[PDB]
């Protein structure tokens, strides 16, 4: 879907 | 042309959208861990290991998944460089340079050996955790099929640099032997290579032909097999968009750099603590944020990683260098690195909005 990107942008924000 | 946040929730996308449900249960005892490991994941499929890890490691109380997941990257991205397997070496002393070992083959079966680390790269930044086995930037390049450049010498070899530097700055045949356990063997830099003579206009040629064969002797299919492990795993296709640097921060992870330590363990030649360049020059590296400081430690030493006990212990080519500026170049030209000697190059700039501007230019722009 778009939850993944929706996933993937909280992956930034924590990680970097 | 994005920035690295953009890069990175569009690459991490990326994983997302081929990630699958379930899980893959890994049983390993920390003693036999690398041979646990290796016959675990060699016997699996590419794409199961995108399901959500389970790292049984035997004997456990541990349940928090993520912790003895995290830990067993850590773990096991130490444990592959054991020399036992004789797959990695160092250029330089105290560990530095971390590079193939062309004797790889003395194990019939190291190809694989090495195919596996690619599928274990790729889980760690498909997984987006991080490993410490600290490559050379150049390996990244080649990750990113870019060829390294003539800066990438200097930080790897100085006396192979040093030699070459010479030769374009004056004035033999295609070939390069190149001993492998005793038994040597001429390499044809070209084909007919030991016929052909150097000349003025071939030399042009000729030297790039080094720089390339310096980093691709001996260890040609050892990185063919490495790539394709990762690539069976994870495109190269996907870090089409990052460079060498955006790369190793990647599989690393950003740290908080002790600015104190920095500016106390910062040595400097020509210039002093109290210059008017220096009293500015951390002026500017405060106000800027975590992600280029590393970048510009990665822009002077040639690696985000920070060895055991600081800026203290700071190791180049030759032992110990610690981190060292220089009043060197006119300020019509922009501050340069030698990270075989982790020394900046500083020019003398006339104004604080100069040396800022001309300072990240160096960190952005160039390697
Ligand atoms: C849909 C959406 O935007 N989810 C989302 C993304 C990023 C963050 N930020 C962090 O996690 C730090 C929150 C929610």
């Amino acid at each position: 879907p778009a939850t993944i990107m929706c996933r993937a942008a909280a992956d930034t924000c924590t990680f970097f | 042309d994005r920035s690295f946040r953009w890069k990175y929730h569009q690459f991490r996308f990326l994983c997302h959208s081929n990630a699958l449900p379930s899980h893959v249960k890994i049983s390993v005892s920390r003693q036999t861990l690398f041979e646990d490991s290796f016959q675990q994941i060699m016997n699996m499929k590419p794409y199961d290991l995108r399901r959500r890890l389970y790292i049984i490691m035997r004997g456990e109380e541990g349940l928090d998944y993520g912790g003895i997941a995290r830990e067993w990257f850590f773990l096991l991205s130490h444990e592959v460089l054991n020399p036992m397997y004789c797959l990695f070496e160092y250029a330089g002393k105290n560990n530095y340079c971390l590079q193939i070992n062309p004797a790889s083959s003395i194990n019939p079966d190291h190809l694989t050996y090495f195919r596996f680390i690619g599928r274990f790269i790729a889980m760690a930044l498909y997984h987006g955790k991080f490993i410490d086995t600290g490559f050379t930037l150049p390996f990244y390049k080649r990750m990113l099929n870019k060829r390294p450049t003539l800066k990438d010498l200097e930080s790897i070899d100085p006396e192979f640099y040093n030699s070459i530097v010479w030769i374009k700055e004056n004035n033999l045949y295609f070939i390069q032997d190149m001993e492998i356990l005793g038994k040597v063997t001429t390499h044809e830099l070209k084909e007919g290579g030991e016929s052909i003579r150097v000349t003025e206009e071939n030399k042009e040629e000729y030297i790039m032909l080094l720089t390339d064969w310096r980093f691709t002797r001996g260890v040609e299919e050892q990185t063919k097999a490495f790539l394709d492990g990762f690539n069976e795993v994870a495109p190269l296709e996907w870090l089409r968009y990052f460079d060498e640097k955006e790369l190793e921060l990647m599989l690393c992870g950003m740290q908080e750099i002790d600015m104190s330590d920095w500016q106390k363990s910062t040595i400097y030649r020509h210039y002093t603590k109290n210059s008017k360049q220096i009293q500015w020059f951390w002026q500017v590296v405060k106000e800027m944020d975590n992600e280029k400081r590393i970048r510009l430690l990665q822009f002077v030493t040639g690696t985000c990683r920070l060895p055991v006990g600081g800026f203290a212990e700071l190791i180049g080519s030759n032992g110990p260098q610690k981190f060292c500026i220089d009043k060197v170049g006119k300020e019509t030209w922009l501050p340069r690195s030698h990270t075989c000697f982790n020394r900046l190059d500083l020019p003398p700039y006339k104004s604080y909005e100069q040396l800022r501007e001309k300072l990240l230019y160096a960190i952005e722009e160039t390697e």
